[PDB]
RNA sequence: UUAGGCGGCCACAGCGGUGGGGUUGCCUCCCGUACCCAUCCCGAACACGGAAGAUAAGCCCACCAGCGUUCCGGGGAGUACUGGAGUGCGCGAGCCUCUGGGAAACCCGGUUCGCCGCCACC
RNA sequence: AGUGCAAGAGCAAAAGAUAGCUUGACAGUGUUCUUCCCAACGAGGAACGCUGACGCGAAAGCGUGGUCUAGCGAACCAAUU
RNA sequence: CCUGUCAAACUCCAAACUUACAGACGCCGUUUGACGCGGGGAUUCCGGUGCGCGGGGUA
């Protein structure tokens, strides 16, 4: 920028998207990465491997294509994340993938977070992943209980129209249940 | 030389051009090589670990197994056979 | 001391003041002479060109310069002309003044390295080349044989 | 294809230069060899450039020298048309000569010594202290130039 | 276009740069939330050689906590103009600073894909005076 | 790829600037603190929950060369320097010829306002 | 800028700063380079492993003292485990 | 802005050249056994000069 001697960061460092110091440590395992990413409305989970010209995604799951299996609720929550993890995990298994390491990019290792939910799902799908059980949520919160009780303090639907008024952690079960047998793209 | 340490006279070979300055890309630090492969030896000024004695910068040896994550590369110093312990960060496939 | 001792450029460049101390001050008084208020807006421009690479001690520079400018007062103390000595004595020079034991000499002076064909002096005059004479006197006090060269001047 | 003739001795000549002459089958002053014009051979002759005389000879000249100084890989045998015919793929010296020049074969392939052991130049050469462009005899030569030399050393 | 271009108050820092405290107490009451210690850097003659060392406190107020404060702070100040930032900020007073900016600021304060706010989308001293002046008082 | 995620090369991608894009969908800004979690003080950030609003930031798309960078043409320059050779020149410093290589500065004109890979997706 | 100290080199979501926690400055045993280019030669040094036991981290992982190159000492004898 | 100069312990640049490995040609080796391995015996560790590049020194 300023002169010949100026040092310009690697592109993905300028874009503040990739932490290369963490990337390296991640690639050390030699295992596929379980890329856990979030969006204001959605949650994505990808199983990425290393390649000659860039990463190769062997399997992935987006919270949006969750409705494709009967999801009728918001997609930016805990139950959403878990299921996306499980969906991606299953597709992963189908692809011959057996193990992976949790890459949470620039997100924080907060206990009970969604990235960990994604991790819990991927593990349940059958994926062997280095983890720590007490940094994960307590199942109920994964089910979406924290939100149902939150709607108990109603007076006004937590969901603008959407589905239900008192919400449904049950809808969560029905879906998980579904994913655990047969069905297309799995 | 006025001294005889490993870094004697290594001011040029172990210094980066201002633009290549800073942490190196991890892609080449994880590269995998197979026994028999020819690799060029060259220390990456930015990468502290997995180095070899600077005298060998510029050698092209033959990977022959590994130790830990580092590779064991066979070279010939002058007329003498030597085995160098080096990490991918400092190696490149020949050709 | 004779120029014989330092006129050759056979030694390494020795100018790093960060590693050399006790360097004698230069005897060269000024580098810009005449009407330095004005810029080279003159008809004629003569130059003194060195014909061999040599080292010129600040001693000879000052003598060469004075002898020329001091003479350029054939035009007057405030005459219309500007005189420039473009070189500066960067090369530090030593002397081993024990015999050949620990002989790295001590700083005794400075010199300017001039390559054959460079111009050491440049004057600017109106068709009034008294400067051509100021130079016959200047290359008289420097080691090399020299070429007095006139550039802008087809007024022959 | 160029004709190589060593005109300067081994004494004091660089060793890597000497080994080059030797790889081109010349081991004595006045010995001549015929070398294809390739990138590899070109580098070698440039290195030897200062102790040799080279250039492309004419069909005739090559034939005169081949007849006069060619030899079997072993023995005294004269390499005349009959020899050439009874021992090589060609039917006569001219046939061989043409093949050499067109770099289709080599003196070895035809069971001949790679070296044409010439005779000193009758009338003397132009000196071994200056190149051709300076009146000397070293370096690249004209086809007419090489011919003169080769013929004087026939 | 507007609505997402109109100024807003982001944090009001009330700090008391003492030289060695008991002062926090008043800051807590003048604002409504705990104060924060102010360590100092460098060793200096004002018998302030201690690197890590309490030498004052500050309080960053956001949202209502910042308005409900300025709804009495501003009135206790007169100044305006020149005393304003090139980014549309201004400090008066015990110090009371007011950081002002427009709707898409989080883009430069978040962790992921953070980015520096374009000069055009920045807040100018003038565009700032307007917003505030247009809120219970007068400029210069 | 009508806006996404992970990357490779790591400025040809930087700096600065102009124009365009969101009617359901995307990324955002955005709205909001019962929860998991959080600020040595602040739901600013981090984390969680969510759509009333917006395309003004970001982002994506199209483009501008003033600065920085990459490569190329022409000039500088076959100059500077240089591997090999010489009973060539020079008091000498040094130079010259032959042979094999061959620059930097700078000027003028082009190029460059990233390219490519995997996945996902009216 | 800073990173204990020469000089040169390395480093920015860090190798720097702040905070917290921790004792891997751990035991055992090697591979290799260096010391000594090439090319034999000890002490010492370093790089990289393994076995065992641990620390921290969600985890990949990092920790074989200090970012790298100086800070070192045979046999005999003594004391110590 | 304009204008005058430098660097063994400066470098936005940058050769010739030296050098690791590989292929090709050459030359060489497979009765002259190369490359290499093991063993016996040395001598040697005052060197000098020319040319190129040097560092010191008035030389
Ligand atoms: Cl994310
Ligand atoms: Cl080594
Ligand atoms: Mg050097
Ligand atoms: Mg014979
Ligand atoms: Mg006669
Ligand atoms: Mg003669
Ligand atoms: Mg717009
Ligand atoms: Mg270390
Ligand atoms: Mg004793
Ligand atoms: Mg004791
Ligand atoms: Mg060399
Ligand atoms: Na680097
Ligand atoms: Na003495
Ligand atoms: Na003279
Ligand atoms: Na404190
Ligand atoms: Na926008
Ligand atoms: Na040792």
């Amino acid at each position: 920028a300023t002169g010949p001697r100026y040092k310009v960061p690697m592109r993905r460092r300028r874009e503040a998207r990739t932490d290369y110091h963490q990337r390296l440590r991640l690639l050390k395992s030699g295992k596929p990465r379980l890329v856990a990413r979030k969006s204001n409305k959605h949650v994505r989970a990808q199983l990425v491997t290393l390649g000659p010209n860039g990463d190769d995604t062997l399997a992935s799951a987006h919270s949006s294509d969750l409705a494709e299996y009967g999801w009728e609720a918001p997609t930016g929550n805990m139950p959403s994340a878990y299921l996306t993890g499980l969906l991606a995990g299953l597709r992963a298994q189908e692809a011959g993938v057996e193990e992976a390491v949790l890459d949470i990019g620039l997100n924080s290792p907060t206990p009970g977070s969604k990235v960990f939910a994604i991790q819990e799902g991927a593990i349940d799908a059958g994926l062997d992943i280095p983890h720590n059980d007490d940094v994960l949520a307590d199942w109920q919160r994964t089910r979406g209980a924290h939100i149902a009780e939150y709607d108990e303090q109603l007076e006004e639907p937590l969901y603008s129209g959407d589905f239900d008024a008192a919400d449904l952690p049950e809808h969560f079960d029905e879906l998980r249940e579904t994913l655990l047998d047969g069905d297309i793209e799995l | 030389p006025s001294s005889n340490g490993p870094l004697e006279g290594t001011r040029g070979k172990l210094k980066n051009k201002p633009r290549d300055r800073g942490t190196s890309p991890p892609q080449r630090a994880v590269e995998e090589f197979d026994d028999g492969e020819k690799v060029h030896l060259k220390i990456d000024p930015s990468v502290p670990n997995g180095r070899f004695h600077p005298r060998f910068d510029g050698q092209t040896g033959t990977v022959e197994g590994k130790q830990g994550d580092a590779y064991k590369v066979d070279i010939v110093d002058g007329g003498k056979e030597k085995t160098i312990i080096v990490t991918a960060a400092h190696l490149r496939r020949q050709e | 001391k004779p120029g014989a001792m330092y006129r050759n450029s056979s030694k390494p460049a020795y100018t790093r003041r960060e590693y050399i101390s006790g360097i004698p001050g230069k005897k060269i008084a000024q580098f810009d002479m005449g009407n330095n208020g004005a810029g080279p807006t003159y008809p004629a421009q003569v130059e003194l060109v060195v014909e061999k690479p040599v080292q010129i001690r600040h001693n000879a520079l000052e003598a060469a310069r004075v002898a020329a400018n001091r003479y350029v007062q054939n035009s007057g103390a405030a005459a219309n002309y500007k005189f420039r000595i473009r070189k500066f004595p960067f090369h530090v020079i030593r002397e081993n003044k024990d015999g050949m034991r620990a002989p790295f000499g001590k700083p005794v002076g400075t010199a300017a390295r001039v390559h054959g064909a460079n111009h050491i002096f440049i004057a600017w005059v109106n068709p009034d080349p008294n400067v051509e004479e100021a130079w016959r006197r200047a290359k008289m006090k420097v080691t090399p044989t020299i070429n007095i060269d006139s550039s802008p001047a087809g007024n022959a | 294809m160029h004709a190589l003739v060593q005109l300067r001795g081994e004494v004091n000549m660089h060793t890597d230069i000497q080994d080059t002459l030797e790889m081109l089958n010349i081991h004595h002053v006045n010995h001549c060899t015929l070398v294809p014009e390739t990138d590899a051979y070109r580098g070698m002759v440039a290195k030897v450039n200062d102790f040799v005389a080279f250039g492309e000879p004419s069909q005739e000249t090559l034939e005169t020298v081949l007849a006069t100084r060619a030899e079997p890989l072993e023995g005294d045998a004269d390499v005349d048309d009959e020899w050439v015919a009874e021992h090589t793929d060609y039917d006569d010296i001219s046939g061989l000569a043409f093949a050499l020049l067109s770099e289709e074969t080599t003196l070895r392939e035809q069971g001949l010594s790679p070296t044409l052991r010439l005779h000193p130049p009758r009338g003397g050469h132009d000196g071994v202290k200056h190149p051709v462009k300076e009146g000397g005899q070293l370096g690249k030569h004209d086809t007419e130039g090489i011919d003169d030399l080769l013929e004087a050393m026939r | 276009f507007h609505e997402m271009r109109e100024p807003r108050i982001e944090k009001v820092v009330v700090h008391m740069g003492i030289g060695h405290a008991n002062a926090e107490d008043i800051l807590g009451e003048i604002t409504g939330q705990m104060p924060v210690r102010t360590k100092a850097k460098r060793t200096v003659g004002e018998f302030d050689i201690r690197e890590g060392d309490p030498i004052g406190a500050k309080v960053t107020l956001r949202d209502e906590m910042a308005e409900e404060f300025l709804q009495t702070a501003l009135p206790l100040a007169e100044l305006a103009t020149s005393q304003f930032d090139d980014t549309g900020n201004f400090s008066f007073g015990l110090d009371v600073t007011v950081n002002l900016v427009r709707p898409g600021y989080r883009v430069a304060k978040r962790d992921k894909a953070s980015r520096s706010i374009p000069t055009k989308h920045r807040l100018n001293p003038a565009d700032a005076v307007a917003f505030i002046e247009s809120t219970y008082d007068v400029e210069v």
